[PDB]
């Protein structure tokens, strides 16, 4: 038997599974997990696949530091993953943008909030429930010439030049953030 | 797409690609900057990947960029909510609710023990002291 | 025991002082009213096996009360396995002359099966060590019962994480890591033979012996103890033995 290698986390709005290598031959695995003081939790129980849902596990703590390991069976062997903080690099998930009205000469740009893995009482949090402050979002914005605007809220206020028709695409940012910073550009909407 | 003179009308967004499946030049006529144009592309023709309802167990899809989310309901878990959270009743899971002792089984479940000095109680997991001074307990904090 | 805390008088119940012509040998763990497990390495100079003493309900070695019970030792049981002067398999049964009486302050410490504390134990994270050894290294003992919470790590992560020395002993399958690295936490020579302890639902169990490491608490170093999972049988085997004659004896292993 041979120890995984290339642990790799994939992680999007905290939706976080392990990914790893090779392809088991007469060899199964079992993930175990844990934060720095906290005690070791198995899961994946002697799974013939090469990932692991962590999703359940992370959320009950976003800002904790995971550490998870892979067992290979045909002490066992095993190979560490790599440090893990959900709060500090789940990737942001593409954005949507939920609709724009225009009152006059100003147009109202609104981004869906949306829902993350991370479960509280009995729903999802939103993007903005579980970052706060944290979170602000980015228009690029141009009529028919680049333009941006930004906003710590999900809406966006701007002005137009009436008779005119806009496109808009919005990205989610944390500024705060070192990588992972930006999440893609929504699809582009036009009026 | 095109039918016959349609392309004599100048660009249309809403007529051509919302009411229509319209392809890359299509699009590029109506946008006509190249950025502006890819920036619409990328997601335009990135085809739905929860068309194939992925999730399972009742849960949930949201379409991302060339890929998929499921959102799960309480009792699953996994990528697609294949994993039954009520289907790891084993004992390398959490000591499969074992207060002490637990023992695997092929044909029933798993069954739980206890350490000298100890009895199992009705609930099948919890282990209750049958003598005064027990091992491992601390009496001063009893 | 360097960076740990004075283990409240009662809270360390297992805890055992064992002896030699009345000077402090080592410590140990109070399994069973009649038996005690040590560490085989205590026993590498002993030439008096008739003077060995086990106290029991011990905490300040300065004052003397009423919750202290003494027995002199009628076995010391040793794998035949261990070489002394060594590390591997770093492990005694001590069988008592009279079993000593349970109370508030004297409480045995549970030997768990070997796969619940191979499967289940063993990921519990931090556990008690415990003794009145070194506060520092190369330090002077403590009066009063010391005690410590350290991490566990699974070899492969000891190794890794440790500095390569010259002719350092291996660490086996019968050995374990926990500590620190960092110079600030570990158990000491004096603690030889004394209780790493895991809790897991509201239970105590014996997980490892005090042993061997580098120096005390030094930096790079993590401390090893012997892993008492892997000797369970013998251990059970044993204490459903009769005696024998002589104080010293070599049991097979496994
Ligand atoms: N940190 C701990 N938790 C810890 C440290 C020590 C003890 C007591 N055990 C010993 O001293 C044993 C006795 C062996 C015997 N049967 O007589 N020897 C040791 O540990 C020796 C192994 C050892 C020999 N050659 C080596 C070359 C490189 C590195 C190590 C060694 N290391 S040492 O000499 O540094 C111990 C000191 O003096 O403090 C208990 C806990
Ligand atoms: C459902 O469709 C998605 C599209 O990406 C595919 O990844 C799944 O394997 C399929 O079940
Ligand atoms: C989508 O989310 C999942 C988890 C379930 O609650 C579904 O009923 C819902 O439509
Ligand atoms: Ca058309
Ligand atoms: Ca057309
Ligand atoms: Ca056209
Ligand atoms: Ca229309
Ligand atoms: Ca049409
Ligand atoms: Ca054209
Ligand atoms: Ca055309
Ligand atoms: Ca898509
Ligand atoms: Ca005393």
């Amino acid at each position: 038997t041979v120890a995984a290698y290339n642990l790799t986390w994939k992680s999007t709005n905290f939706k976080t599974i392990l990914e790893w290598e090779p392809k088991p031959v007469n060899q199964v695995y079992t993930v175990q997990i844990s934060t720095k003081s906290g005690d070791w939790k198995s899961k994946c129980f002697y799974t013939t696949d090469t990932e692991c849902d962590l999703t359940d596990e992370i959320v009950k703590d976003v800002k904790q530091t995971y550490l998870a390991r892979v067992f290979s069976y045909p002490e066992p062997l095993y190979e560490n993953s790599p440090e893990f903080t959900p709060y500090l690099e789940t990737n942001l998930g593409q954005p949507t943008i939920q609709s724009f009205e225009q009152v006059g000469t100003k147009v109202n740009v609104t981004v869906e909030d949306e829902r993350t893995l991370v479960r509280r009482n009995n729903t999802f949090l939103s993007l903005r429930d579980v970052f706060g402050k944290d979170l602000i979002y980015t228009l690029y914005y141009w009529k028919s010439g680049k333009k941006t605007a930004k906003t710590n809220t999900n809406e966006f206020l701007i002005d137009v030049d009436k008779g005119e028709n806009y496109c808009f695409s919005v990205q989610a940012v944390i500024p705060s953030r070192t990588v992972n910073r930006k999440s893609t550009d929504s699809p582009v909407e036009c009026m | 797409a095109n039918a016959f003179l349609e392309e004599l009308r100048p660009g249309s967004l809403e007529r051509e690609c919302k009411e229509e499946q319209c392809s890359f030049e299509e699009a590029r006529e109506i946008f006509k900057d190249a950025e502006r144009t890819k920036l619409f592309w990328i997601s335009y023709s990135d085809g739905d990947q929860c068309a194939s309802s992925p999730c399972q167990n009742g849960g949930s899809c949201k379409d991302q960029l060339q890929s998929y989310i499921c959102f799960c309901l309480p009792a699953f878990e996994g990528r697609n909510c294949e994993t039954h959270k009520d289907d790891q009743l084993i004992c390398v899971n959490e000591n499969g609710g074992c207060e002490q002792y637990c023992s695997d089984h092929t044909g029933t479940k798993r069954s739980c023990r206890c350490h000298e000095g100890y009895s199992l109680l009705a609930d099948g997991v919890s282990c209750t002291p049958t003598v005064e001074y027990p091992c491992g307990k601390i009496p001063i904090l009893e | 025991i360097v960076g740990g805390k004075v283990c409240p008088k009662g809270e360390c119940p297992w805890q055992v002082l064992l002896l030699v012509n009345g000077a402090q040998l080592c410590g140990g763990t109070l399994i069973n009213t009649i038996w005690v497990v040590s560490a085989a390495h205590c026993f590498d100079k002993i030439k008096n096996w008739r003077n060995l003493i086990a106290v029991l309900g011990e905490h300040d070695l300065s004052e003397h009360d009423g919750d202290e019970q003494s027995r002199r030792v009628a076995q010391v049981i040793i794998p035949s396995t261990y070489v002394p002067g060594t590390t591997n398999h770093d492990i005694a049964l001590l069988r008592l002359h009279q079993p000593v009486v349970l109370t508030d302050h004297v409480v045995p410490l549970c030997l768990p099966e070997r796969t619940f504390s191979e499967r289940t134990l063993a990921f519990v994270r931090f556990s008690l060590v415990s003794g009145w050894g070194q506060l520092l290294d190369r330090g002077a003992t403590a009066l009063e019962l010391m005690v410590l919470n350290v991490p566990r790590l699974m070899t492969q992560d000891c190794l890794q994480q440790s500095r390569k020395v010259g002719d350092s002993p291996n660490i086996t399958e019968y050995m374990f890591c926990a500590g620190y690295s960092d110079g600030s936490k570990d158990s000491c020579k004096g603690d030889s033979g004394g209780p790493h302890a895991t809790h897991y639902r509201g239970t105590w169990y014996l997980t490892g012996i005090v042993s061997w490491g580098q120096g005390c608490a030094t930096v790079g170093h993590f401390g090893v103890y012997t892993r008492v999972s892997q000797y369970i049988e013998w251990l059970q085997k044993l204490m459903r033995s009769e005696p024998r004659p002589g104080v010293l004896l070599r049991a097979p292993f496994p």
